[PDB]
């Protein structure tokens, strides 16, 4: 029984740092940086256009 | 044959002018980023300075 609750005590705290961490990399693709010049990140490819 | 060859070369030609166009695209793009490489030595320079 305790050791049920423990993990229950946790989950969500690793499922908060998941999402965090794959926000942040979804950022990047569309920005990234503005040296990037990469035709990935999504401002350049229209800057091109 | 006549004119079934000069339409098709129309659409070589129209073809020909997007390419050109697409190539002083990128050679405009080229320039900015080496203007922005310049700039960021530049930034360097008058840190040190
Ligand atoms: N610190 C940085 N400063 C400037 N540009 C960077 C930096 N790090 C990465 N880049 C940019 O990343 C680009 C390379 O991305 P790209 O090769 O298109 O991605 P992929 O490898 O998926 O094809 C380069 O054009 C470069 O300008």
């Amino acid at each position: 029984e305790r050791k049920y609750l423990e993990l229950k005590s946790q989950k969500n705290l690793y499922l908060a740092r998941l999402k965090s961490a794959i926000a942040a990399q979804k950022i990047e693709e569309i920005a990234g940086n503005l040296d990037n010049a990469s035709a990935s990140s999504l401002f350049e490819r229209i800057e091109t256009k | 044959l006549l004119e079934r060859l000069l339409g098709e070369m129309e659409l070589e030609l129209i073809e020909l002018r997007r390419a050109l166009a697409q190539t002083i695209a990128t050679f405009k793009s080229t320039e900015r980023q080496r203007d922005a490489q310049q700039l960021i030595a530049q930034r360097w320079y008058e840190k040190a300075q």
